[PDB]
């Protein structure tokens, strides 16, 4: 009843020819009985010596099974079905939602006449060659064509009725409206009616909520995540631990409490994938604290296009940021965390800004609009860093919220050398075999100091020199360095780093009143 | 009508590019525009046997409350069979540009090829499959539309230039560059007429090329120099010594001898004043031996200077700029976007090519807001840098 959709094999591929798995009598007879009824319904048809290819058949138990994997390996590619996630919280909450069954509408779609020849299978001598005339079950291109065909049918109806939501998934139709049960019902019948007119008979078993959907549980007034469970093991290999960390990270996206540090330490120096590792006590605790966190399922409400979208961010641990998207106080639509670390050197404002970006993109994808943000950062603060930062940033309209910890600029390097402040010319270098780590300085006032080190690079000694400078000076200092490494690092004005010296220096820089750092080429 | 047969570089296949998410607004606009275009047969919904896809966006050109549909065929263009630039506009005094994308809409597109122009109108939260289409005519933004219309493009330009090679007009994709070194008010008038010279076949502010330059590097002029002042001079001169190796800094560094306070004034010696002056002379002109090379990529770097100030450089060999300039004042983003356009435009003008931009912004940020202030008809290639410009005070 719908225009067949042209189909072809990949560039220069041939159909299947995999010999037929000689089956048994109890088997042959069963299929013989199944093919007969599908035949008398169109779905298939006898073919003869004519056709060359062959897909083996099986009779699962008394159900017909055609192993098409070897014809799906030679069919063109189709426009993917699952374009996008989507998130349960984007769904608009309707008053009534009906679910329609399609089912048998499976064999209810025609296969392109020039492709068919390739769907040839063979039924052994009872003691018979066929081909499909419909989207076979097990054919790479059938889901796509089905959904598409289905889309075409609905397109019209969806037109004459825009206020109705119709989600097509697998063999069902979820239709929601905001009409009254009287009106809703009638519309549905029309739909039932329309659907019939194309050969999609709808049975007049009624699947009820919660609707199990892609790891989600959909209830009328809310959505929940299907329980997330971790494996129970006495012996943990490296493979186990990696997949475990895998699942955890993933699940840490909605369960901000989750930690993986102690479990990932376990991966250190691992010699083999099967190597078994005793769990650390700090690792055992963490694994237990995660099992628990995961006992309370994540859940939220549905979307109300009538109210405004508000997003609230919070500074959790280190580089960790939590966020909630709601319309009414604490009635969360969605919640998450953002913790990426875009580069080695960074600070809190840049991070808060990145988090702000993420939520925007996600909002736009889920609700089609950006939200109003409530951020733990003063206008004064974000504005100073904004016009000082080298990249172009886009801040959205936001409301402050003095809910500690607050995001703040821990410091700002001077822009001009400080008048009257002691000038420190710092320096450092070493021995490549092993350190002659002699870092120290000299000032315009005559003060001088040299410090020897151990187990440290050449740049580490430059950083040391600045640290020594910083620690040994008044509240206002001028530091001249020839290190691009140090300069770069510092000029960025990060407030934290995986380094200890860089960190020490940072707290030093934070303590100071004034600090001008100057670079001069390394002679 | 008969169609011009197009082909993909022998060994290529269509583009399968991801469609960035759009606001409901941009979706709504897009869907209006498309069925109407469908109504007219330009595009017609397509099926799922078409695996290809090209990004599409919705821009609203200002001074009207009308949306325009922009398609990102960048990728398609990179793979359409290799199909086979008038100096003088970069010389003219005032230049103008016009949009001739429409012309193409009246040209059947080669059957076997429409499949590659497939694009998708996205759905909010993916609760709907996504509206699929394909072009039946010559699409805007595709390198193949100009090359195929060429035959009829010049064949419609003669009645203004067969014996009228005084003024100049160049065509870049959907773009029409009309350069005329004539009188200011007497400019609009000579083009407003070409605006009526093509219309006879269907398709119903100025640029100042000659007034550009690969600006010079300038050293400070001062009555008194401080330790720091000199430290900076030496720095900036050092950098500059990779472009110009004749630059010298020995004499100056002599001054940086000892350990004086950063704010202390150091008299310049005669040997030091001479060097600086020779250094000033070397820099008075752009480095020799820097010419455009077609086999190379044109690259453009932008640096935010604060105060709605943005500097940029176009170059092919790093530290061998073909041009430099500045854009000036709104927010970082709007400015950054206007700058890319201004820059791309000059680029098309001077070399008839768009440059690959290195954008000082987070990717996700750009992708979300660039369509907000984009008015061009093309889209340049771009990448995002996360490394501070250490040369923000030198460049
Ligand atoms: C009309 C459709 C679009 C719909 N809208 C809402 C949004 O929910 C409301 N309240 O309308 N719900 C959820 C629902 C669940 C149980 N009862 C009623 C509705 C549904 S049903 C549904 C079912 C599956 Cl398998 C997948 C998806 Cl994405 C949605």
């Amino acid at each position: 009843p719908i225009e067949t959709v042209p189909v072809k094999l990949k560039p220069g591929m041939d159909g299947p020819k995999v010999k037929q798995w000689p089956l048994t009598e109890e088997k042959i007879k069963a299929l013989v009985e199944i093919c007969t009824e599908m035949e008398k319904e169109g779905k298939i048809s006898k073919i003869g010596p004519e056709n060359p290819y062959n897909t083996p058949v099986f009779a699962i138990k008394w159900r017909k099974l055609v192993d098409f994997r070897e014809l799906n390996k030679r069919t063109q590619d189709f426009w993917e079905v699952q374009l996008g996630i989507p998130h349960p919280a984007g769904l608009k909450k309707k008053k009534s939602v009906t679910v329609l069954d399609v089912g048998d509408a499976y064999f209810s779609v025609p296969l392109d006449e020039d492709f068919r020849k390739y769907t040839a299978f063979t039924i052994p001598s009872i003691n018979i060659r066929y081909q499909y005339n419909v989207l076979p079950q097990g054919w790479k291109g059938s889901p796509a064509i089905f959904q598409s065909s289905m889309t075409k049918i609905l397109e019209p109806f969806r037109k004459q009725n825009p206020d109705i939501v119709i989600y097509q998934y697998m063999d069902d139709l979820y239709v929601g409206s905001d009409l009254e049960i009287g009106q809703h019902r009638t519309k549905i019948e029309e739909l039932r009616q329309h659907l019939l007119r194309w050969g999609l008979t709808t049975p007049d078993h009624q699947k009820e909520p919660p609707f199990l959907w892609m790891g989600y549980e959909l209830h009328p007034d809310k959505w929940t995540v299907q329980p997330i469970v971790l494996p129970e093991k006495d012996s943990w290999t490296v493979n186990d631990i990696q997949k475990l960390v895998g699942k955890l990270n993933w699940a840490s996206q909605i369960y901000p409490g989750i930690k993986v540090r102690q479990l990932c330490k376990l991966l250190r120096g691992t010699k083999a994938l099967t190597e078994v590792i005793p769990l650390t006590e700090e690792a055992e605790l963490e694994l237990a604290e995660n099992r628990e966190i995961l006992k309370e399922p994540v859940h939220g409400v549905y979307y109300d296009p009538s109210k405004d979208l508000i997003a609230e961010i919070q500074k959790q641990g280190q580089g960790q940021w939590t966020y909630q998207i709601y319309q009414e106080p604490f009635k969360n639509l969605k919640t998450g965390k953002y913790a990426r670390m875009r580069g080695a050197h960074t600070n809190d404002v840049k991070q808060l800004t990145e988090a702000v970006q993420k939520i925007t993109t996600e909002s736009i994808v889920i609700w089609g609009k950006t939200p109003k943000f409530k951020l733990p950062i003063q206008k004064e603060t974000w504005e100073t860093w904004w016009t000082e930062y080298w990249q172009a940033t886009w801040i959205p309209e936001w409301e402050f919220v003095n809910t500690p910890p607050l995001v703040k600029l821990w410091y700002q390097l001077e822009k001009e050398p400080i008048v009257g402040a002691e000038t420190f010319y710092v320096d450092g270098a070493a021995n490549r075999e092993t350190k002659l780590g002699k870092a120290g300085y000299v000032t315009n006032r005559g003060r001088q100091k040299v410090v020897t080190l151990t187990d440290t690079t050449n740049q580490k000694t430059e950083l040391q020199a600045i640290y020594l400078a910083l620690q040994d000076s008044g509240l206002e200092v001028n530091i001249v360095t020839d290190s691009q490494y140090a300069l770069g690092i510092i000029q960025a004005q990060p407030d934290q780093s995986e380094s200890e010296l860089v960190n020490q220096i940072i707290e030093q820089l934070i303590k100071k009143e004034k600090v001008y750092l100057a670079w001069v080429p390394a002679h | 009508i008969e169609t011009v047969p197009v082909k993909l570089k022998p060994g290529m296949d269509g583009p399968k590019v991801k469609q960035w998410p759009l606001t409901e607004e941009k979706i709504k606009a897009l869907v209006e525009i498309c069925t109407e275009m469908e109504k007219e047969g330009k595009i017609s919904k397509i099926g799922p046997e078409n695996p290809y896809n090209t990004p599409v966006f919705a821009i609203k050109k200002k001074d009207s409350t009308k949306w325009r549909k922009l398609v990102d065929f960048r990728e398609l263009n990179k793979r359409t069979q290799d199909f086979w630039h008038p100096a003088g506009l970069k010389k003219k005094k005032s230049v103008t540009v016009l949009d001739v994308g429409d012309a193409y809409f009246s040209v059947p597109l080669d059957e076997d090829f429409r499949k590659y122009t497939a694009f998708t109108i996205p759905s909010i939260n993916n609760e709907t499959p996504g509206i699929r289409y394909q072009y039946n005519v010559l699409p805007q933004g595709w390198k193949g539309s100009p090359a195929i219309f060429q035959s009829s493009m010049t064949k419609i330009l003669e009645p203004f230039r067969k014996q009228n090679p005084d003024i100049v007009i160049y065509q870049y994709m959907d773009d029409l560059y009309v350069g005329s070194d004539l009188e200011i008010g007497q400019h609009r008038t000579k083009i407003e007429e070409l605006r009526q010279h093509l219309l006879r076949w269907g398709l119903t502010y100025e640029l100042h090329p000659d007034k550009w330059t690969v600006q010079p590097i300038v050293l400070p002029e001062k009555d008194s120099w401080t330790v720091n002042d000199i430290q900076k001079l030496v720095g900036k001169l050092n950098w500059a010594s990779q472009i110009y190796p004749g630059i010298k800094v020995r004499q100056l560094c002599k001054l940086l001898r000892g350990t004086k306070a950063l704010t202390e004034v150091i008299p310049l010696t005669e040997e030091a004043e001479l060097e600086l002056a020779e250094n000033r002379e070397i820099l008075k002109e752009p480095v020799h031996g820097v010419y455009y090379d077609p086999s190379k990529d044109l690259i453009a770097e932008i640096q935010k200077q604060g105060q709605g100030q943005w500097t940029y450089q176009i170059y092919q060999e790093p530290f061998k700029n073909l041009k430099t300039g500045k854009y000036a004042r709104t927010n970082d983003v709007k400015q950054l976007t206007e700058a890319v356009q201004k820059i791309t435009t000059e680029s098309i003008v001077i070399w008839g090519k768009t440059p690959k931009f290195k954008l000082p912004i987070q990717k996700e940020t750009w992708e979300t807001w660039w369509t907000e202030y984009w008015q061009a008809t093309w889209i340049p290639e771009w990448e995002f840098v996360n490394t501070p410009p250490l040369v923000k005070l030198w460049y």
